[PDB]
């Protein structure tokens, strides 16, 4: 659970 | 205005309801492009790159927000784009899996819309092995209409039995020692103390450099000055354990120099990034890899967000590294140092286990 | 002779229904070291442990799942026009091997052939030593096992049989694709040499149809033994049905090998 992982634009 | 920094304006064309194959993160007060996904307009134009940032998109400022409104902005605008940026500081190899995988159960993947589930016995086009922990891939028989790529775990080939044998260190050709671990858990002080308290029982490996010969370092006492052509020739041949550009010049470390040091009765010492191990094992140096790791968050903060990320990065280098032969839990410094000397002195009077390949 | 190996897969024999004693497990964690003493058993090696169990004699049983990978490098391959790949059939001992083999090389006059075996029996006059058999004395025949130039060698009434690895190549250099009928203990060699084979698997049907064909005990035995999913070397497998129906797939495959290219591990090419 690092962060909300990422997001694809 | 707009930071007043090294600014560039770029244009990319985007249709309606079409992803642009870029992965945006969210760190300290700024948005960071993180990956470039093949098959998308961003890769086609070949302009954007990882590590950059963003100021405003089509004339609307970005800094000071999260990712969700960025996503909403990009999913509602079509036509010619205008981006504002400051700069940064292969061939297909068909493979066939041998296990099962399904991203929805893995709490580790660096995105959730690029999972690419696949059962045992499939066939994969692999496009890029650049990030050696997550490859980009296509499933065979579905190439055209994906349309983007996918991510798959980068487990190097690990067997389900091997063949080992006993090995005794000779009298005066001693195995190297190679320390790996996270970036900021006191390797450097350990190296310096080892080389200072004991001076006539350790050594180092002199590197190659394509800089200019200053008037302080003569011939083969501190470097191996050469001409750049020879340097790229050697890179092509594959004689370098680790090599990285810095300040318009090139550095590295050879394999002959390690043999020169190991060939006269001394213990070489080194330090490596996690990438290079694959090149090191296949050679015949016979290394001995030691992993230095930090303890839990509470005692570490006692010793000295950043703690959490360091624990996380520590977690990543395990669970896909099984080479090394001992783990040292960092503690009171002048106890880890004693542990290290105990380990190194142990080798002389106790045989060890090596894969049987290194002897045939 | 003992062999030392190093595990890589966690395994606890608390429940795995193929152990034929239900209590002889030798559970171990990832990263242990074993001391293999007896490997002649195709499965279920006999193993010590390295560590605390050393004091007592172990003599346990451990699964014999020989080395398999995680990722492998493949390559495309077109069949040549004059050096065709061989064909080898594997399956349980009662499903229809012999019938398909004999009828497949009996209804095609000159498109298939077979190798010739080494035999230590008495020399005779009916069997010419060039056309069918390869008469060789006992000592030299026993010698070649040390080199390891045999596919599989069985024993029968004080006489030992097997097939070469050069007879197959000799037949390959002509036309007339060669056939075989193998045993699952003997794949390693024939998959590791520069022979480039093609392996297909024949399987038995479910309980109802097989019972219809030709009480419950033998059916249970066959459906159990069919669970030899300790191979997975082979490319494709078929399922038996009406006997004069399997050809629509067998001939289709063996003749389709001419047209569309296939996948082989990248080692064989270079």
């Amino acid at each position: 659970s690092s962060r909300v992982p990422d997001l694809l634009v | 205005q707009y930071g007043g920094e090294t600014v560039k304006i770029v244009r990319i064309e985007k249709a309606r309801d079409i992803p642009l194959g870029a992965t945006v993160r969210n760190e300290m007060d700024s948005v960071i492009i993180s990956r470039i996904v093949k098959g998308g307009a961003a890769e086609k134009s070949g302009l954007l790159h990882e590590g950059d940032e963003v100021l405003e998109i089509n004339g609307i400022e970005i800094r000071g927000k999260d990712v969700n409104e960025v996503f909403d902005l990009l999913s509602d605008m079509h036509g010619t784009l205008t981006f504002v940026l400051i700069p940064s500081q292969e061939t297909v190899i068909h493979v066939k899996a041998h296990f099962d995988y399904d991203p929805s159960d893995d709490p580790y993947v660096p995105c959730r819309e690029l999972g690419l589930s696949f059962q045992k016995g499939d066939i994969l086009h692999v496009i890029s092995q650049e990030d050696p922990n997550w490859w980009q891939a296509y499933r065979e028989g579905d190439e055209d209409n994906q349309p983007l790529a996918g991510l798959v775990p980068g487990k190097e080939e690990i067997l389900t039995y091997e063949e080992m044998s006993l090995y005794h260190q000779p009298a005066n050709r001693k195995r190297p020692i190679i320390l790996i671990g996270p970036q900021n858990c006191g390797q450097n002080e350990l190296r310096q103390r080892l080389m200072n308290k004991e001076k006539d029982r350790f050594a180092s490996a002199v590197p190659h450099t394509t800089r200019s010969r200053r008037d302080q370092e003569v011939a083969g006492r501190d470097y191996h000055f050469v001409s750049r052509q020879a340097f790229e020739a050697d890179i092509a041949a594959g004689k370098f354990i680790e090599h990285g550009e810095f300040e318009k010049n090139l550095y590295g470390t050879s394999i002959d120099s390690v043999r020169q040091v190991i060939n006269s009765g001394k213990i070489c010492l080194l330090s490596l990034r996690t990438q290079s191990l694959k090149t090191l094992r296949n050679s015949d140096l016979k290394p001995y890899i030691i992993f230095i790791a930090p303890p839990s968050q509470e005692r570490l903060r006692a010793l000295l967000e950043l703690r959490e990320i360091i624990e996380k990065t520590r977690e990543m280098e395990q669970n896909n590294g099984h080479y090394f032969d001992t783990a040292i839990v960092n503690s009171d410094l002048d106890k880890a140092y004693q542990e290290l000397l105990r380990l190194i002195n142990k080798l002389d009077t106790e045989p060890q286990w090596v894969p049987s390949t290194w002897l045939r």
